[PDB]
């Protein structure tokens, strides 16, 4: 019933709500307003699209909570599956198994997508019969339309001895490898031909890349221990080789994006990395999100905008967010609503927008599930102003706990 | 409304059978002796004469070529493409279901008598 994602405080975002001209709608794909960052973001999204420019980077700023991430997992859902995507908190690379240099080209080499294409014969059927003379053995494989038998190798009719030699099992034989994998006893059985020529796409990143060719057993990239990869044999050998794929009809490579959110964390090594990362052909598209304003970078005393250096700043376009007024508050009240189970009344809504433009907006999209839940304890069936008058006073916001500090606590 | 007769020849299919390695071995035999025979779709008694006569030596018999060292391809009966399947019922090779439903209507167990 439950699945593991669930209602979140962005899931109402579809994606970017823009028009075939990169022209941002009222209120469209659960995004409100914000039209300026909306079409500034649609243009890197275009250009993401194309991706023949490398090492881009937008920033976006303005007052905190003005839709801020929202407008990164809109970008993000509209770019969509089969295009990387990688989102990450600014505290994300302060790691002890690597440097914090390691875990930003890491994060860089994530964001890089490349594309290959093959063929492979593929079999799908029911296990009828099985026969091994200790050694070689045959097999006769069933489908709704037609049957046969094989003449099987050694390790194939031990692969197939291993399980429940009796009928009954519906196996796949990938004739490259031969891995079986019994889908139940015969889940219906399959339809067509038993064995046919499948297309296989993969979009691999030049991380997994890395990992896979960095070790025996590389594939450590399930629990993070690629400790260091060796740029000296590994990188340049891996970037040479894609280059090699490439121009060969081989392989394409898919430039992927990079969410650093609240990058004010990011010191002043990750910003003096981030220089030179940004320069290289293989360096994918980012964003950045801040909501300090000229403060001090973290590392010595040098107060800068953003919290980010300007050899750095220069190095990116900005884009800024305006406040959200009362007919925003109250649409992007109206999207979370509809997005979860709750309705609310008009005045409700009224009183709901006045409490978001009073202290804040996130507080009222936090308020619309309390007010629910506490009008669903009177057996009502709809969102009153006097269950948003309760709720407002059981719980507090941030202004009204910090004027509340009139007893001294610890320090 | 016209009434469609329909056809009594079908076959129960508790009645159907699988074959065997002996009446299949035959079956190669006749076709390829059909293959090698110029008539209607005698030199058997040539040979029966021949072979009443012959020995272990320079001659036909140590002559012939034998078997090759590359494996058997499997190539299809009805359409002569590769067959990377088999006729459970004959053996018989083939590489589609319109095939293999052409085999069973026209081929399967029909020739062997
Ligand atoms: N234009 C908008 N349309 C729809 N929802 C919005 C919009 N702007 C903000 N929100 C919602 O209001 C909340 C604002 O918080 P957010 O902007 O994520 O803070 P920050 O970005 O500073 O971390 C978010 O939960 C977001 O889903």
């Amino acid at each position: 019933v439950t699945r593991i994602e669930r209602i979140g405080a962005h899931s109402h975002i579809r994606g970017l709500g823009l028009d075939d001209a990169l022209e941002p709608r009222q209120a469209s794909q659960g995004m409100v307003g914000q039209l300026a960052a909306r079409r500034a973001a649609g243009v890197v999204l275009e250009m993401i699209r194309e991706g023949k420019i490398a090492g881009r980077a937008v920033l976006i700023a303005g007052q905190p909570g003005t839709g801020k991430t929202a407008i990164a997992m809109g970008m993000a859902q509209a770019l969509g599956p089969d295009t990387p995507f990688t989102a990450i908190a600014g505290s994300e690379i302060f790691s002890l198994e690597m440097s914090k240099t390691e875990a930003l080209t890491q994060a860089f080499r994530r964001s890089i997508g490349v594309r290959i294409k093959e063929e492979t014969e593929i079999i799908e059927g029911e296990v009828v019969e099985i026969q091994i003379d200790r050694k070689v053995g045959k097999l006769t494989l069933k489908t709704t339309e037609m049957e046969t038998i094989y003449d099987l190798g050694t390790k194939m009719i031990e692969s197939l001895t291993k399980d429940k030699v009796q009928a009954g099992d519906v196996i796949t034989i990938d004739k490259a490898t031969g891995k079986i994998s019994k889908l139940g006893r015969s889940v219906q059985c399959p339809d067509g031909e038993l064995q046919k020529r499948k297309e296989v796409v993969h979009t691999v990143s030049l991380h997994e890349i890395d990992v896979i060719n960095s070790r025996t057993q590389g594939f450590l990239a399930l629990f993070s221990g690629d400790t260091g990869e060796i740029k000296s044999e590994v990188r340049e050998q891996i970037n040479a080789k894609v280059a090699e794929w490439r121009e060969e009809g081989k392989a394409e490579i898919i430039p992927g994006v990079l969410f650093i959110d609240e990058v004010h964390m990011l010191d002043i090594e990750s910003f003096s990395f981030l220089n030179r990362a940004l320069e290289s052909d293989m360096a994918p598209v980012l964003i950045m999100a801040t909501n300090r304003g000229i403060t001090r970078i973290r590392g010595t005393s040098y107060q800068s905008p953003h919290g980010i250096p300007i050899d750095l700043l220069d190095r990116l376009l900005i884009v800024s967010t305006t406040p959200y007024s009362e007919k925003d508050t109250k649409q992007i009240l109206r999207i979370r609503c509809e997005e979860e189970d709750v309705e609310m009344s008009e005045d409700a809504y009224t009183v709901l927008t006045r409490i978001g433009l009073e202290t804040s907006l996130r507080y009222a999209i936090q308020l619309i599930t309390a007010a629910s839940l506490v009008c669903r304890k009177r057996k009502g069936t709809e969102v009153q102003v006097d269950d948003i008058k309760r709720v407002y006073s059981l719980f507090l916001d941030e202004s009204r706990s910090t004027q509340y500090m009139k007893e001294y606590q610890d320090a | 409304m016209v009434e469609k007769k329909t056809s009594v020849r079908s076959q129960d299919p508790g009645q159907r059978r699988v074959l065997d390695r002996a009446a299949r071995q035959r079956r190669i035999n006749r076709q390829l002796e059909a293959l090698e025979n110029d008539n209607f779709q005698n030199f058997q008694a040539l040979l029966e004469e021949q072979n009443l006569s012959v020995a272990e030596g320079p001659n036909y018999l140590t002559a012939c070529a034998g078997p090759p060292s590359r494996p058997q391809r499997p190539f299809c009966a009805v359409c002569g493409f590769p067959s990377p399947y088999t006729c459970v019922s004959c053996g018989a090779r083939y590489c589609t279901v319109r095939c293999l439903g052409t085999h069973q209507e026209t081929r399967c167990l029909k020739w062997t008598v």
